[PDB]
């Protein structure tokens, strides 16, 4: 019982570390590839038309 | 493969388009630059055959 409550208090303090320092990298990284992908095949089809 | 596929045809378009572009501009001017040489030279043989019939007449 106790156990599990102190761990669960650990894993809301990684959860926020994570969510506050961690994700935000990870979510521009994805954000420029992603997106950067997405606005390289808007170009190839760009260029298709011209 | 997509991805790499993409590349290429980014690359090719603006390629082929920007030399397309310039082949077209080319290709209109040397087709009316022809056609202001043969009107040339129809006007110069009508200039020939001028002078010859003035001569000979």
């Amino acid at each position: 019982m106790s156990i599990f409550i102190g761990q669960l208090i650990g894993f809301a303090v990684i959860a926020f570390i994570i969510v506050k320092w961690v994700v935000p990298p990870v979510r521009t990284l994805m954000r420029n590839q992603q997106e950067a992908v997405r606005a390289a095949l808007a170009e190839s089809a760009e260029a298709a038309k011209k | 493969a997509e991805r790499e596929a993409m590349l290429a045809k980014t690359a090719a378009d603006n390629r082929k388009s920007a030399e397309q572009v310039a082949a077209a501009q080319a290709d209109y001017e040397k087709e009316m630059a022809e056609a202001r040489a043969q009107a040339s030279a129809l006007r110069d043989e009508a200039r020939a055959a001028g002078r010859s019939v003035v001569d000979e007449k």
